[PDB]
DNA sequence: CTAGTTGATCTCATAAGGAGAAGGAGCAGAGCGCTTGAGC
């Protein structure tokens, strides 16, 4: 995906954003779901 | 009906042990119209017993009306043991040895009080210190009674809870029997009978009396 | 100590930003003393 980097996220940081430009979160998974696809998948239908 | 009797049975009411013999017992002049039926003389009688020295009538701010009396005697024996061992306590001494006995006016203007009473401009914030001379204006203070803001904040809650209930009774009417047969509500500490004197002086009732005592309404 | 004089000194006179922080509004609900208030 587009992530911002930069000055621009050089200054988001050092005034701490409560709006971040554009916030993300980086999941990790556990058991077969890391592995398979379809369990993985389920877990995207999940969250979002 | 004597203005005499009439201060001194309010006087009686008041809940001496409630605020721990530091503020000296107040009593209004608006409980003092409802023993004396004839208010046009209650003025009368107090005012000439004011100058007889006999008592203090000190003005409040809860209303416009707000005049309330402290006993002379109390007032005196009162200040000392509240002044002393205070900052403020050197020329409070001096206002009351001078400018009580002296004077009896509710306030006090800036070249009388400077003049008359010899007050400088720095001891000035001493007697503003604890509850002796109150700010009317640039010019003029009113008279103050030391502690008297814990007195007025349950005053006024009292009288707000009186009239409430009041209203709430049942087709709006409630026998004044069954205010003293009722056990007072909590939110008002002053005393029932304190404040049903008070809406009898200021008019907010009317003492309607029926073949089941005396009865009190809303005015119509 | 007293007048007289000389300057100072004054007075009065005629005409196609933003991010964030701070205040206040309005509603929304919780709690509680109260005032009944009526079922067993």
């Amino acid at each position: 995906k587009n992530v911002t980097l930069g000055v621009p996220r050089l200054k988001e940081l050092i005034n701490i954003s409560k709006k971040p430009k554009t916030p993300s979160l980086t999941v990790f998974l556990l058991g077969q779901s890391a592995r398979d696809a379809e369990r993985a998948k389920d877990i995207l239908c999940r969250l979002e | 009906g004597s203005a005499r009797a009439a201060v001194s049975e309010l006087m009686q009411l008041f809940p001496r042990g409630l605020f721990e013999d530091a503020l000296p017992p107040i009593v209004l002049r608006s409980q003092v119209y409802s023993l004396v039926p004839d208010r046009t003389v209650a003025d009368r009688q107090l005012k000439e017993l004011q100058e007889q020295g006999e008592i203090r009538i000190v003005q409040l701010g809860f209303d416009l009306d707000a005049h309330g009396i402290i006993f002379t005697e109390d007032y005196r024996t009162r200040v000392l043991k509240a002044c002393d061992g205070r900052p403020y306590a050197g020329a409070v001494q001096k206002f009351l040895a001078s400018v009580l006995p002296a004077c009896g006016d509710l306030s006090f203007q800036q070249d009388q009080m400077t003049q008359t009473f010899g007050f400088r401009d720095s001891e000035i914030t001493h007697l503003v210190n604890a509850g002796v001379l109150t700010v009317r204006d640039a010019g003029s203070w009113w008279l103050a009674v030391p502690g008297a803001g814990r007195f007025i904040k349950y005053f006024v809650k009292g009288r707000q809870a009186v009239l409430s209930m009041v209203r709430k009774a049942k087709y709006r009417e409630l026998l004044l029997s069954e205010l003293l047969g009722r056990r007072a509500p909590v939110v008002v500490r002053l005393g029932l009978t304190y404040h049903v004197h008070d809406l009898i002086g200021a008019q907010l009732v009317d003492c309607i009396s029926t073949t089941s005592g005396t009865l009190l309404r809303l005015p119509e």
